[PDB]
């Protein structure tokens, strides 16, 4: 044998395969080159015979039961073809998910955002929304880009997320699996090896633990942005609430790296910028991409491949050719390691360099395995090797030995504050948004989550977790998760946290190799052949073995430790105690942007009724709305003389209850930013309260209108 | 009903100290502040009026509380 | 020839005549935009009702599929439902009537009216 | 209706569905959505124009705009 005929069929595989995978890796590699038709087609066709290919050696596969095979080479690989996948789903079940999930991915790309004032100026996301989010700084427009994406695509995502879940399920389940979330969690998962297993449970446990031992760090993070954000936007934020989700930088809050300009710790003190000296020094991409090189080749890591300079876009086309332009490490296997990206003489473009670099070693470390067991231990490893590359050539310490920053200069502690708030920004922030969202993911999928509770619980764990408040209360006709791309385009998110894990884990070994005795967060691992080698062990590793071990190879340990991510910013910790000394450190999950002019109203049906007593359903709902908005055009109308078109959407609706209590505001009919003040909202009400208990069949005693009261 | 925000008739005479003390399990620090009041009829019946109270506050009240008030 | 009087829409259009001296008299409320903005509101509630009871569907009635027509002073209109977001689809006549009837009472209480002052023409109070 | 992401121009779309669709739904959704849209629009800029203009044809010694 069993054992030996699953190794000839793997064998007679890797073989074809290679030589019939390189074709599909080089043609799309062709296409990412130049923008053809011809190149279209190119790709496509490799692509299709590529995946046919591995389909029919699958079903091959299974003849190879692992129960009798023994070795790990092997049973790794035949397990990795023996996955049956969607393949489970039935054709019309397939074909209904295929569709869902391009639907969905259409609405994310081509969903665009209208202006209220002018209709004919609609935004997508890519580039409208996103310079909004990431630029402007007015509560109205960005409450508006925020509100109005969510409105318009969020919707229209929420149906087709609620059908996807339950084929995802289904197909899981049938792949033998509790839910997709534990689909998910099976890339973590070891097992028939000494101390080295890892259970799909055992990481939602890690996960949870070490997001614990963070929390102290982000809340000092929290406060501090909480404090600068009160300035940028006064009479906006409770200096004990939480943030509003608006105001964070970017659309969804993901990084908060946007928010640095508002939160500098020394605007007097800049950062390293060494782009003006590569210029000066006339630093090409050719230069800068040998400087990479001569950096691995430092740390003891093999040369790049003469292949690799001969063939790899390391500059923009320059001419009409029509290339994409994407940081890209390519392994088109056969010994072939490209890197395609329009380089230019930047800073960025330098560290960038050194980040894609780090995959190619990876790549060719691990480019001796098993075609099926050449990758990163887990999807978490290989990206983090990338990051440690960066951080090490980022060091003032390297620029002003890369022959870039003059080392006569000093570095300053405050430019030190200010370059560790900067990485806390895009580091920290997104820990807690990483870690809230898949574990919504993953109730959702397991069925803790109801379809009924998804909005509310998403906003509560959002509150409690995150620290971030809605600026507008969101029913379950929303679907916010999904209005972010990896929701929408059906990517596992729990990588990104572990990766930041395993990325500072890798570096504090790395440096304790390189012998580092200043603070971690300024540690250069370059002209360390010890590191080089540490991180060689686990680089040429690959699948082969389990993601513990592999850690075990370089860090030492099996599972992701967080003391090295706090180790980093311990320098920021400390500085941020001591300006959060006066502030509040934490929030209150009840501070809302809304609720001050929310007016609090109890119904009491059966006090009223008590037989025929109708049940309170979302019409008696809808009919609410549609009363309070019909007072408050009347009540402009009357005593404003205003003939203002409020409609039952302006009335907004919070903390509906079983005690028929809820909490509404009243908008602008086309102005989520004015909300109008509960001073007039009270009047209205006051004008028309007979009016509305008519409606209801109900009286002031029964309709409790909290702050309305007859006279 | 107004502190737990319960369903009015959710709780009745019958499941009363069941529900609030469930209430102060769930959430203790705002059952703190709901107030309440000690009442037994048998208290109320051995509650003593003075003066000509019994025939000008509690016949009166009670003459009221009746249908044809007046009339009585 | 042509007939000015024919709409592709009056078959399903019910006219409906609100009166308010006859009922309120003294303190009758004058019939405005926000009174018929009101009176939409509440026809797509009884369809929203009608349609989750009935045919047990929870569709989403609003007032701008309340298509009202030939508004007069003696606050005689006619309507016809239609779909949520399907012009092209209109609610037949028969079911809005079954809605209508349904939430009569209610309509009434919104309006303090009743079945002789609030007359939905061919719904005829039982 | 069905897909906001596509969206018809009247010259484009809108044209090509009044001059060749015969379906009574297709033809009705693009009159009456082009009437719902465009039109209202205009309607606010259409009185101020007519006020405007009446304005400058009386001023130019004219009885109203279309005078
Ligand atoms: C499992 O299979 C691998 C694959 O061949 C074996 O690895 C070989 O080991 C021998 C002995 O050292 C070498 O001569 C070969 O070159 C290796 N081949 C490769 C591609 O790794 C491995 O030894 C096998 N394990 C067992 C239990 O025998
Ligand atoms: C993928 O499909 C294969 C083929 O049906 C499944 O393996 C079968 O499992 C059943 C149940 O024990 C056996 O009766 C068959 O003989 C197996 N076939 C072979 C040759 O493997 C496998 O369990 C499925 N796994 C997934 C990922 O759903
Ligand atoms: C590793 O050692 C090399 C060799 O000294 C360093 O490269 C030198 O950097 C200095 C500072 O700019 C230059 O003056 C030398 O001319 C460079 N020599 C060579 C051979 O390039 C390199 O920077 C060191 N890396 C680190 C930062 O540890
Ligand atoms: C960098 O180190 C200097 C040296 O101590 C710090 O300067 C001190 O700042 C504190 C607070 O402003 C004063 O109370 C001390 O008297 C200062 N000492 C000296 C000798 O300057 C400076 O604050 C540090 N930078 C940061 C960001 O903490
Ligand atoms: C929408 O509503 C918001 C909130 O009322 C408006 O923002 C304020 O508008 C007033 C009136 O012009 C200004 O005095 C304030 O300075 C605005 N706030 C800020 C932060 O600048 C907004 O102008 C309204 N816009 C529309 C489309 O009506
Ligand atoms: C919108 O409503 C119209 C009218 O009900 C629908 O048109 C009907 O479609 C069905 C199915 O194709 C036909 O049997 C009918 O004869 C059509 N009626 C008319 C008047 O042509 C239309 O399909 C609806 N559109 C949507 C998206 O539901």
């Amino acid at each position: 044998t069993i054992e030996e005929q699953a190794k000839t069929f793997l064998d007679k595989f890797n073989h074809e395969a290679e030589d019939l995978f390189y074709q599909s890796s080089l043609a799309s590699w062709n296409y990412n080159t130049n923008i053809t038709e011809e190149n279209v087609q190119n790709m496509n066709n490799a692509g299709d015979k590529w995946s046919a290919f591995l389909k029919e050696q699958s079903t091959l596969a299974q003849m190879y039961p692992l129960q009798e095979i023994q070795n790990l080479t092997v049973k790794l690989q035949l397990q990795a073809l023996q996955q049956n996948g969607s393949s489970v789903l039935s054709e019309d079940k397939s074909k209904r998910l295929n569709t869902i999930l391009n639907t969905m991915s259409t609405i994310y790309s081509t969903g665009k955002v209208c202006n209220p004032d002018n209709p004919q100026e609609c935004l997508l996301l890519e580039p409208g929304l996103n310079e909004i989010m990431a630029n402007s700084l007015d509560y109205n427009e960005r409450l508006w880009a925020w509100e109005s994406w969510r409105s318009e695509v969020g919707k229209q995502l929420r149906p087709l997320y609620e059908e996807y879940v339950v084929l995802k399920n289904e197909m899981a389940r049938a792949n033998h699996y509790e839910d997709y979330g534990d689909y998910w969690r099976g890339d973590y998962e070891v097992n028939g090896v000494d101390g080295y297993d890892y259970s799909r449970g055992q990481l939602i446990e890690d996960v949870e633990h070490t997001f614990e031992e963070i929390k102290p760090l982000y809340e000092h993070l929290h406060a501090y942005v909480r404090a600068k954000l009160m300035n940028a936007y006064p009479s906006y934020i409770s200096p004990i609430g939480c943030l509003p989700a608006h105001l964070l930088g970017d659309m969804w809050g993901r990084f908060w790296t946007n928010l640095y300009s508002l939160t500098v710790p020394f605007g007097q003190k800049p950062n390293i910028d060494v782009t003006d000296a590569m210029v000066d020094q006339a630093w090409d991409a050719q230069r800068i991409f040998k400087e990479a090189e001569k950096f691995f080749v430092s740390v003891g890591l093999p040369n790049m491949t003469q292949g690799f300079w001969e063939n790899s876009m390391l500059t923009d086309p320059g001419n009409v050719q029509k290339a994409v332009c994407h940081p890209t490490a390519w392994d088109l296997g056969k010994g072939d390691f490209r890197i395609l990206m329009c380089t230019k003489v930047t800073m960025d473009d330098f560290l960038t360099a050194h980040h894609e670099m780090g995959h190619i070693q990876y790549d060719m470390a691990y480019a001796a395995q098993p075609f099926l067991l050449r990758n990163g231990a887990n999807e978490g490893f290989h990206e983090a090797v990338g990051e440690i590359m960066s951080l090490s050539a980022a060091t003032p310490k390297h620029l002003k030995s890369i022959g870039l920053l003059s080392p006569d200069f000093q570095e300053d502690n405050e430019t030190e504050i200010n370059f560790l708030l900067k990485q806390a920004l895009t580091i920290v922030g997104t820990l807690p948004f990483t870690y809230m969202l898949e574990k919504w993911r993953w109730m959702v999928f397991k069925g803790e989550i109801p379809k009924d509770q998804w909005m509310k619980k998403w906003w509560e764990m959002k509150r409690e977790i995150v620290g971030v408040v809605e600026p507008v209360p969101h029913d379950e006709t929303y679907c916010d998760p999904a209005s972010l791309f990896h929701v929408s385009n059906d990517y596992s998110f729990i990588r990104y946290y572990t990766r930041t894990l395993y990325q500072f884990q890798f570096q504090e070994a790395l440096c304790q190799a390189a012998k580092h005795e200043g603070p971690l967060h300024k540690c250069d691992i370059s002209n360390s052949t010890e590191a080089g080698q540490k991180l060689f062990n686990m680089l040429r590793l690959g699948k082969s073995e389990p993601w513990t071990l592999a850690l075990e190879n370089v860090v030492g340990a099996k599972n992701m430790n967080v003391r090295p991510l706090l180790n980093y910013f311990e320098p920021l910790f400390t500085w941020l105690k001591d300006q959060n000394k006066n502030s509040f450190v934490g929030w209150s999950t009840d501070w809302s942007p809304y609720a001050d002019q929310s007016i609090k109203v109890r119904i009491s049906l059966k006090s009223a009724l008590g037989d025929k007593a109708y049940e309170w359903n979302d019409n008696e709902m809808y009919l609410f709305r549609s009363s309070v908005a019909y007072a408050m055009r009347q009540y402009f109308l009357k005593v404003k003389n205003q003939m203002i078109l409020f409609g039952e959407e302006d009335v907004r609706v919070a903390n509906l209850k079983p005690r028929i209590s809820f909490n509404f505001f009243v908008t602008a009919p086309k102005n989520v930013s004015d909300i109008i003040p509960r001073t007039e909202v009270e009047k209205a009400i006051r004008m028309s309260r007979s009016r509305i208990n008519d409606a209801f069949r109900l009286n002031d005693n029964s309709l409790e209108f909290l702050g309305i009261q007859p006279t | 009903i107004n502190g737990f925000d319960l369903p009015e008739g959710n709780v009745t005479q019958e499941n009363f100290v069941d529900m609030q003390q469930r209430c102060n399990a769930s959430d203790p620090a705002a059952y703190a502040q709901l107030v309440f009041q000690t009442c037994d009829i048998n208290a109320f019946l051995s509650e003593a009026v003075e003066g000509t109270g019994l025939a000008f506050i509690v016949f009166t009240e009670a003459i009221t509380k009746m249908p044809l008030s007046p009339l009585w």
